[PDB]
């Protein structure tokens, strides 16, 4: 596992191209996330 | 492990807000569905709260460190994470085994605002070989799981891409 950029705690990946895409994020210490909800699901076939 | 899972009723306001964030953050993907399937919405089957005293205290302790390094601002978000290792994560917590060494932004743990982006990793990098039963990345039958996680971003490095 790597280091955050100096003076930072995470990285934000900004979707500079895709108009509809939302941001993605990276952390490098597992202690910076807590898994709050476990979601069980199926994807649905479009009609 | 110390983890217990509390099943939420569909009538619970907390179930309904989590479902809504799941459903409202679906988007189409540039691979046409290749990695994660073709779909505009999900069928939510269950939502469980993950409760683990040690893991929670480990999170809030680090949250306080980050906050004090960032003008009292943890920059805490709720974000999605899909992985073949969800079952280990909920019992053991996130650590270096759940980081993607070869990821765009370095060897770290990746999260998304789009639930459909995390859905692409449920069966591994690029959707792996799809569901265990049918080897189908677009399986409409087999149950999937995602995590909806509390994440501390602190001062985040902005990467344009
Ligand atoms: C290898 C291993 C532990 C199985 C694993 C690998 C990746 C993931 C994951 N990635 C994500 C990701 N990744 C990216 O954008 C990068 O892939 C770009 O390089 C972006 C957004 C969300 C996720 C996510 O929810 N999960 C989970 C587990
Ligand atoms: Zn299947």
């Amino acid at each position: 596992m790597a280091h955050s950029p100096p003076g930072h705690h995470s990285v934000t990946g900004r979707p500079s191209v895709n108009g509809l895409a939302l941001a993605e994020y990276v952390i490098y210490r597992g202690e910076q996330a807590y898994p709050e909800y476990l979601i069980t699901y199926q994807i649905m076939r479009p009609e | 492990s110390g983890t217990i899972l509390i099943d939420l009723s569909p009538d619970d306001k907390e179930f309904q807000s989590v479902e809504e964030e799941m459903q409202s953050t679906v988007r189409e993907h540039r691979d046409g569905g290749h990695a994660g399937g073709i779909f505009n919405r999900y069928n939510i089957l269950k939502i469980q709260k993950v409760c683990n005293k040690k893991l929670w205290e480990r999170y809030t302790h680090r949250r306080k460190e980050v906050s004090e390094e960032n003008h009292n601002h943890a920059n805490e978000r709720m974000l999605f994470h899909g992985s073949p290792f969800v079952n280990a994560i909920i019992h053991k917590g996130f650590d270096e085994r759940h980081a993607y060494i070869g990821g765009m932004f370095g060897a770290g743990i990746y999260f998304a605002e789009n639930s459909s982006k995390s859905n692409q990793y449920v069966y591994g990098i690029g959707g792996g070989t799809g569901c265990p039963v049918h080897k189908d990345r677009s399986c409409y039958i087999c149950h999937r799981q995602l995590l909806f996680c509390r994440v501390t971003l602190g001062k985040s490095f902005l990467q344009f891409s």
